[PDB]
RNA sequence: UUCUUCUAA
RNA sequence: AAGGCGGCCCCCUGGACGAAGACUGACGCUCAGGUGCGAAAGCGUGGGGAGCAAACAGGAUUAGAUACCCUGGUAGUCCACGCCGUAAACGAUGUCGACUUGGAGGUUGUGCCCUUGAGGCGUGGCUUCCGGAGCUAACGCGUUAAGUCGACCGCCUGGGGA
């Protein structure tokens, strides 16, 4: 996130630009992931539960798209 | 005191404390202040307000070196990740660069075990 | 919308930096296949080519190291 | 309450001055429903208060009222292992209500004989910016910036 | 932040 | 094959699959005993030792705290060569073969259409999810069966004691 302040730019623009690239490059969640040791059991289980979360919610959103509520 | 015009602001924003260090472009440090050194303790010193007065102390200590331009390297995750450079602008410094310099290994040394809290 | 499936190359060249600079980010990380839409056969070839161009100092490992 | 924001009741103005605020002050002074005595104490203490200052009774009351109005109070939140005193901004109605309570509460604690002597001396000191009522104003403000890290 | 246990038909 | 395998490069090397043919001619399947492989922890000898970390020490916490939390920290983790032969070694589902409605994918070949674009039509391998008949105590399984059958093996017989 090496960000140079452009010429005639307000500081609140560049700070908001700096928050954007750090969320883009994934810095805060990377260090928080490496703060403690995660077992290869815990890493394989959390990644598998993340896939079922991305899949059954896709099926729940499409099933709720069909039928009405009132 | 030798006057210097441009400078580098290192910010070591951890979870427990924020360390602000004004240095030159060579790494020879000019002055520093920490959030724990700003009259705060424990839960109070791990706050984004603690860092933005830590930047005010640190900018006051390099007043005599005559700094007008300053670029900022930011290291670590913390509450003073953002609130430091707001007050560091508020000292009257024309900002130049905001670089993110957190150390990221490519799965190097093993981190400690998880806190069973 | 994979580009390599359209142009049809048998193997991505690591020496073609200007192609490979369209697949790394500003901080030098390899852009995922979700974003560029690269078919996963060429994604393995592309990652194997970026890792070779990093070794020959044709691409940086990150934007920070110096 | 949980459910609704309420509609507050309307207060009469005082008979002497027509001020809504001074009649809010006589209610805070009033104990046991005896408004007639509390009407007499306020009108006796504010009589000698304007005597010491030469201004209007309504004008000189606000001067002592100005120096006891808090600007930021704190409140307990306690989301962690201990109590967090978060400094919350106080709305201008409660600013006026906390001030009149502190003047009355300080006027109970003085050692003068008459209550109107206890309250006129406290108002004359509050316009002079001393007394227990402005000391209560300080401890609220002192606890405010001692907890300004919480927001 | 810590925060245990309760027999008889 | 299972355990397992993750920068990049070279050397040696096993298996799978596909497309067309060519060829051998039942040469097959399973398997007691047997033999081989087999995570981590551990053991032996010799190295290595950054980080992490049992043990242990100190600090806290608490009624106590031989714990969780903290600050340290030794075997160990790493390498070579041996040994151990165990795990919730799990899909808690032995291997092999045949048949039985479908849908949405992933991955990896291959044929065809003018590739008139990343498309259109097929045809193989592997894999994920949902689900019909059927099955099942139910949960569910459901062409990768726990459906319908065949071959062979391993195993079960109330809970403790074990
Ligand atoms: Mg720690
Ligand atoms: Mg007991
Ligand atoms: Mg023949
Ligand atoms: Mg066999
Ligand atoms: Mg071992
Ligand atoms: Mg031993
Ligand atoms: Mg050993
Ligand atoms: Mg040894
Ligand atoms: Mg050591
Ligand atoms: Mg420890
Ligand atoms: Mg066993
Ligand atoms: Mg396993
Ligand atoms: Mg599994
Ligand atoms: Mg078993
Ligand atoms: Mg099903
Ligand atoms: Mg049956
Ligand atoms: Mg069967
Ligand atoms: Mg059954």
């Amino acid at each position: 996130p090496v960000i140079k302040v452009r010429e005639n730019e307000p500081f609140d623009v560049a700070l908001r630009r700096f928050k954007r690239s750090c969320e883009k490059a994934g810095v805060l969640a990377e260090v928080r992931r490496r703060e403690f040791y995660e077992k290869p059991t815990t890493e394989r289980k959390r990644a598998k539960a993340s896939a079922v979360k991305r899949h059954a919610k896709k099926l729940a959103r499409e099933n709720a798209r069909r039928t009405r509520l009132y | 005191r030798k006057q210097v015009s441009d400078g580098v602001a290192h910010i070591h924003a951890s979870f427990n404390n924020t360390i602000v260090t004004i240095t030159d472009r060579q790494g020879n440090a000019l002055g520093w202040a920490t959030a724990g050194g700003s009259g705060f303790r424990g839960s109070r010193k791990s706050t984004p307000f603690a860092a933005q007065v830590a930047a005010e102390r640190c900018a006051d200590a390099v007043k005599e070196y005559g700094i007008k331009n300053l670029e900022v390297m930011v290291k670590g995750p913390g509450p003073g990740r953002e609130s430091t450079i707001r007050a560091l602008n508020a000292a009257g410094f024309r900002i130049t660069n905001i670089t993110d310099v957190t150390p990221i290994p490519h799965n190097g040394c093993r981190p400690p075990k998880k806190r069973r809290v | 919308f994979c580009r390599f499936t359209a142009e049809g190359v048998q193997e991505i060249d690591y020496k073609d930096i200007a192609t490979l600079k369209n697949y790394i980010t500003e901080s030098g990380k390899i852009v995922p296949s979700r974003i560029t839409g690269t078919r996963a056969k060429y994604q393995r070839q592309l990652a194997r080519a970026i890792k070779r161009a990093r070794y020959l100092s044709l691409l940086p490992y990150t934007d920070r190291h110096q | 309450p949980r459910r609704r924001v309420i509609g507050q009741r309307k207060i009469l103005p005082d008979p002497k001055f027509g001020s809504e605020l001074l009649a809010k002050f006589v209610n805070i002074l009033m104990v046991d429903g005896k408004k007639s005595t509390a009407e007499s104490i306020v009108y006796s203490a504010l009589e000698t208060l304007a005597q010491r200052s030469g201004k209007s009774e309504l004008e000189a009351f606000e001067v002592a009222l100005e120096n006891v109005r808090p600007t930021v109070e704190v409140k307990s939140r306690r989301v962690g292992g201990s109590t967090y005193q978060v400094p919350v901004e106080v709305r201008p109605v409660r600013r006026n209500a906390l001030a009149m309570r502190w003047i009355v509460e300080a006027a109970r604690k003085r050692g003068d004989k008459s209550m109107a002597l206890r309250l006129a001396n406290e108002l004359s000191d509050a316009a002079e910016n001393k007394g227990t009522a402005v000391k209560k104003r300080e401890d609220v403000h002192r606890m405010a910036e001692a907890n300004k890290a919480f927001a």
